RNA sequence: AGGCGUCGAAGCCCGGCCUCCGGGUCGGGUGGAGCCGUCCAUGAGACACCGCCCACUCCCCGCUGUGUGGCUAACCCCCGAAAGGGGGGACAGCGGUAGGUGGGCAGUUUGGCUGGGGCGGCACGCCUCCGAAAAGGUAUCGGAGGCGCCCUAAGGUCGGCUCAGGCGGGUCAGGAAUCCGCCGUAGAGUGCAAGGGCAAAAGCCGGCCUGACUGGACCCGUAACAGAGGCGGGUCCAGCCCCGAAAGGGUGGCCUAGCGAACCCCUGUGCCUCCCCGGUGGGGGCCAGGGAUGACAGAAAAGCUACCCUGGGGAUAACAGAGUCGUCUCGGGCGAGAGCCCAUAUCGACCCCGAGGCUUGCUACCUCGCUGUCGGCUCUUCCCAUCCUGGCCCUGCAGCAGGGGCCAAGGGUGGGGGUGUUCACCCAUUAAAGGGGAACGUGAGCUGGGUUUAGACCGUCGUGAGACAGGUCGGAUGCUA
RNA sequence: CACAGGUCCCAGCUAGCCCGAAAGGGUUUGUACUGGGGCCGACGCCUGCCCAGUGCCGGUAUGUGAAGCCCGGGUACAACCGGGUGAAGCACCGGUAAACGGCGGGGGUAACUAUAACCCUCUUAAGGUAGCGAAAUUCCUUGUCGGUUAAAUGCCGACCU
RNA sequence: CAGUUCGCUCCCGUGACCCCGGGCUAGGGGUGAAAGGCCAAUCGAGGCCGGAGAUAGCUGGUUCCCGCCGAAUCAUCCCGCAGGAUGGCCUCCCCGGAGGUAGGCGGUGGGGUAGAGCACUGAUUGGAGGUGCAGGGGGCGAAAGCCCCCGGCCUCCUGUCAAACUCCGAACCCACCGCCGCCGUAGAUGGGGGGAGUAGGGUGGCGGUGUAAGCCGUCCACCGAGAGGGGAACAACCCAG
RNA sequence: GGUUGCACCGUCCGUCUUGAAACACGGGGCAGGGAGUUCGCGGCCGUGGCGAGGUUAAGGGGGUUAAGCCCCGUAGCCGC
RNA sequence: GGGGGACCCUGAGUACCGUCGGUUGGAUAUCCGGCGGGAAGCUGGGAGGCAUCGGCUCCCAACCCUAAAUACGUCCCGAG
């Protein structure tokens, strides 16, 4: 599906309809830091067997968009509702 | 799984132990300290079958 | 835009040098006073001068490691009670840590439904029609199909128009290119299955837009009655907006499919919080979106057992009984015909109606705290749908014989070859050498050749353990009534 | 099953193989005519092709490759992020089948009848050579022919589908 | 006689031979001329004591009497299918205080089954008429096309169909209202709390499926959980609780 | 009351099971023994005390042959 | 027995840091052990539940001993 690159929607920071630059969240890494994998990097320490699931494979066909619109007069950014399955998806300047 | 052949040999157990009481003895030079800077003469006094050597041992 | 020049310059000669040998740098000396643009070209101008670099390389000092060669003094190996001698050597050995390999050794897993189980299939998550019995609900490995997408338009609104097919007439132009007229209830189209809905539209053609948005309430369905996490849908309030003159409509696709808990993680946003207090880095929490579990209300996960073991199950298969008779055996109705004429001496197509439980199958009703298998031997008994013996009828019955049928179950129906065989085939006789039932009669009567444990071989399949309704050799038969 | 015989593999000794938590140890009072590890199995004649796969062995220019170390960022110090160095192992290359295993499949002919391989087309690492064959291997099968019997799902000989 | 013995028959019987006393190898271990054989009547991991009264959704058992009421084997979920959970059905106690509806009559609405029919969708025998209609078969013509037969497509007549057809359409069922009847102040409808059992049903009528038996649902009548009187005995059939 | 006769009726007991006289399992006789117990947490009910409050725990004193009996004990817990 | 000092002393492979294994409710914040590092030391040092800086509060390890209130019953008295 072809998307345009930039909507007037509203903006609940602006409160008024304002133009959104469309832009894709980019999945980083797991962090150190977090305390899950604090605990994780703990309990996998040590004699003994693998203490989590190990899912081998598993991911569906298509996945949902999830999409970031940020407002160009404040610069914060939101989301619009669930996201959707589209195999292709193609940022138009339309 | 049961141990090997090879397995049990290790182990010293009378079924894999040398019987190293029936034969004539260790065949060793004398010490190096008579052999080095002198010379030794010896006579042979018997030539005998060692049971498990492959060769004939001399006195 | 001047800088160099006794703070010594062009033009002449050889020497070393790097070098795309383009052509530049430089010691000495004849040399004793000149050298470049600025001007134009160059995509970007100065070998005018002053600065920092970027591309390769070398060398002077210091730092760092990796490899190579040598040494003995740690350490090790040998000889010796010892003294000491010899060999190796900062390797090896030992201690700590890091990755790989690793059925050598372990703990486990290898799902479920299933007209037994296995293989197969998924009736294991959803949507439509029939089943389904005119409210609701209703199952089967019931019947017929679809889904795990796609669309910035195929979404919102406003204006205008009417489709498929057919007929008649037209330059190339024909069955079919484009155009005029008429009939035309949708026979078209609506993204995709089916059902339902749509004609001044929900279809086609255009204009303007993003309501496919934010904060919330109530209700229906999955899941009737009658409990529900998650999910889908409907009716609204407020905010900011879109189309339209206005009414009015807009919380995605005309309605019904296109999808997913806990924990953890990523992103957005703006608040709370971290042990006596304060600042910083970092962490935790609240709200929203996303990454998936298809066995789809969400374990991470391959097999053999014939060396097998345990708890059970007639909730469930093999032998046998029971129900049924598709199949099997045996009849019947009609008569196209074949028989020199003649349907019925004999055979009887295509169809149709039955009997038996003697073949096989189907069901899973009795029996898994045991009802001992096939074949053979011994012995007893029964049925008739009669093979011979007794008596008859028709004949395409001259006689001798044959073909078909009727009454009749007293008697008989035997011996041998290969094969475990029943059966079937064959041999010599015979009046004939009939088919069946009795827990496929009969192992507290026998035998043990086959089948169906534990041993072993061959062929095929499997990486392997191993398996084969494939052959092959051996393989136990209890008893005082 | 074992066996004498054949052949293959590892090892020059502080070796190779093996027991163990370690210390120490079995082979070993041993030294390649030896010690240990597979497979076939007297004797006679022989033992053909294939290294693409799975194993094992050698190399490893190159890629990946953990910790450690070094460099930059960050932290008034760390946690954390990016890069360089990077052994073994994989990737890659070569030997190896008395290592595990494998050794195929369609058309037409030479019609001095008919039917055979000389022959031409896909195809792999290669297409089963000498032998033996209805076999303890053959489903059809009680194959077909010959001998054995009066009679042969047996037995022997032969053919090869 | 014996928890592997006896008789006849048979095999080795100078060798890898048979037997005795002293020793060593101990359980994931020993030993094995390899049968998973042997290791004290025990071996696909010995025996003794301990963990330990281990665990099981599987089998068996569970002790006095009378009185009152009295089920279920049906839906959703679970590596769930011989087991559990939430509901449905039973029982006991309490609050609250005037309605409730299993049956009937009339009314206001809903439905598409049986039957029937061809008006859509798809089948279906023959005939007649129209249409050259892009079809085929012949004759026929240089070529522009004709003449018939057959075929296709429409209309009519004639003879037949539909679980996944409907221009029609019952019996019947459901929702609501008024009334009759019945129940209820000796407390119903309803609400709160405590305790369960039930997750194999069977026969019978109806529907899908199957040659049939049977399999799967549905109806709630009878057995299950039911005496007595009958069908000769009978779970289910009749009278009757 | 013991035994027996006649007429009619009556296929044992427990158990899983839709279905038991069963050719489904447990059943020679008799006597004794034999199976919902204890603690901790929680829901509910019957009754009793006090009541915007209720109640003690460990422990202490008095008395007693004695561990019985009497008084104290506000920490703590629930509620407001 | 009290005041002052400007001199001296007050525990090292230890505290602690990194990493690995075990253990713990101890969670970036328990305790023990191995390996590689490793101080100050009186003008000193440690703790205050992620790490560091400032304040404040408390304390002085790396040496040793210590009755009573407690745990048990091979034994005894007494009791049910
Ligand atoms: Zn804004």
């Amino acid at each position: 599906m072809k998307y345009p690159k930039q909507i007037r929607t509203y903006c609940p920071f602006c409160k008024k309809h304002t133009i959104h630059k469309v832009e894709r969240v980019k999945k980083r890494p797991r962090s150190e830091l977090s305390a899950g994998q604090r605990r994780f990097r703990r309990i996998l320490k040590g004699y003994g067997g693998f203490p989590r699931p190990k899912p081998e494979g598993r991911e569906k066909p298509v996945k949902k968009l999830d999409l970031r619109f940020r407002c160009t007069e404040c610069g914060k950014a939101h989301t619009r509702g669930r996201g959707f399955r589209v195999k292709k998806f193609e940022l138009v300047e339309g | 799984g049961k141990s090997l052949i090879q397995q049990r040999r290790g182990k010293g157990s009378p079924t894999f132990k040398s019987p190293s009481h029936r034969f004539r003895g260790a065949v060793k030079y004398i010490p190096l300290n008579y052999t080095q800077e002198k010379t030794l003469r010896g006579v042979v006094e018997e030539i005998m079958h060692d049971p498990g050597r492959t060769a004939p041992v001399a006195r």
